[PDB]
């Protein structure tokens, strides 16, 4: 069972709508966790698992320090803004985080962002700073000058950020360990004339690993199918859209084999 | 500069039945930056009751948004969903597919 932990923070320039100038959100597997921004200046539990369980102290220290953050991230943007000579508004984002796999293996992330575009990459392996333009490496070689602070980023990756993704599965076992079984319905739908359209959905499952397939006869799967997304149904759980051109529908979710017949 | 088109997607969460308990989700996906405007809205009426989950970020850079309302399916009226991003010229309506 593949699990992620990750932060993201989000920095605009101007906000020119009454919209937090920072936004700093957490997040365990595509669940909110934790947020934070800019006109609130506190730090919100978003899950239930984690809202009286986890101690107090740690939403009153970590406010402190996301409020410290935010300074830091404006004056980041603010000075990247300077350097491409730019007026108006810009985003500034950065992610850091981790990722347990079945195996156990580790594997860690940290990333910063310009405009929605890659500005610089985080390697932890060879302790280095990938720069994609000019401007980038200008910032690059201030940050690679300090050293204590890339040992610290990678030993926070390799152990750290596991230990608090531990931490937090451990919190909300019920709800993030939990398995659901989706409701799988066969629907036929003519959308061009005499093109009849065979679809197959799947509504109200966890989690959202899910494999789906069109079989002819019960022997052979086609190369005409249409997938479509894993969407949020809104209760937390997923769905899942499969179509072809026109006989049985093949759903596979936690291990179960689902058969379906037109 | 570099910023991107959302993607919009109209669907139901129970499937679909006239006369029964059911609700209305529009999927924001895949969209930068993050100043948005989307409303719900019932044969050409906005929705006023409708929640929506907080902006929420993406690996690729990109953030999604759900807003979802309660409804009562029926084959009379039709549902569509209004969003005006910076990068539409015009404000792009999606119909529900029922
Ligand atoms: C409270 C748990 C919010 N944390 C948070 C973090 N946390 C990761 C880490 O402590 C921090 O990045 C340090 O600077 C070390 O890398 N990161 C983030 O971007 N936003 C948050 O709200």
């Amino acid at each position: 069972r593949t699990h992620s932990l990750r932060y993201f923070r989000l920095g605009v320039s101007d906000p020119i709508h009454g919209v937090p100038e920072f936004i700093s959100v957490g997040y365990v597997d595509s669940h909110p966790i934790t947020t934070y921004d800019s006109v609130t200046r506190q730090k919100e539990p978003r899950a239930p698992w984690m809202a009286e369980n986890l101690a107090p102290d740690h939403w009153e220290r970590y406010t402190q320090l996301l409020r410290g953050w935010q300074q830091m991230f404006k004056v980041e943007l603010k000075r990247l803004q300077r350097h491409y000579n730019h007026s108006g508004s810009h985003t500034y984002q950065r992610m850091i985080g981790c990722e347990l796999l079945e195996d156990g293996s580790t594997t860690g992330f940290l990333q910063y962002a310009y405009d929605g575009q890659d500005f610089l990459i985080f390697n932890k392996d060879t302790l280095s700073w990938l720069a994609v333009d000019n401007v980038a490496h200008t910032i690059k070689q201030a940050w690679e000058a300090n050293q204590h602070e890339l040992l610290y980023q990678k030993n926070w990756l390799e152990e750290e950020c596991i230990a608090w993704l531990k931490r937090f599965l451990e919190y909300g076992k019920d709800t993030l360990q939990r398995t659901e079984p989706p409701l799988v319905r066969v629907n036929r739908k003519e959308t061009f004339p005499g093109v009849t359209a065979l679809f197959c959905k799947a509504h109200g499952f966890y989690p959202p690993e899910i494999y789906m397939t069109w079989m002819k006869n019960g022997e052979e799967i086609v190369q005409e199918i249409d997938y479509g997304d894993i969407l949020p149904s809104g209760d937390g759980t997923y769905q899942a859209w499969a179509s072809i051109e026109l006989y049985s529908c093949h759903v596979e979710h936690s291990g179960v084999h689902m058969v379906l017949q037109v | 500069m570099i910023q991107r088109t959302p993607k919009i997607q109209v669907y139901s969460r129970h499937p679909a039945e006239n006369g029964k308990s059911n609700f209305l989700n529009c999927y924001v996906s895949g969209f930068h930056p993050s100043d948005i405007e989307v409303d719900l809205l019932k044969n050409g009426e906005r929705i006023e009751k409708v929640e929506h989950s907080d902006l929420s970020f993406s690996k690729d850079w990109s953030f999604y948004l759900l807003y979802y309302t309660e409804f009562t399916p029926t084959e009379k009226d039709e549902y569509a969903c209004r969003v005006n991003h910076v990068t539409l010229s015009q404000p792009k309506i999606v119909k529900w597919d029922r």
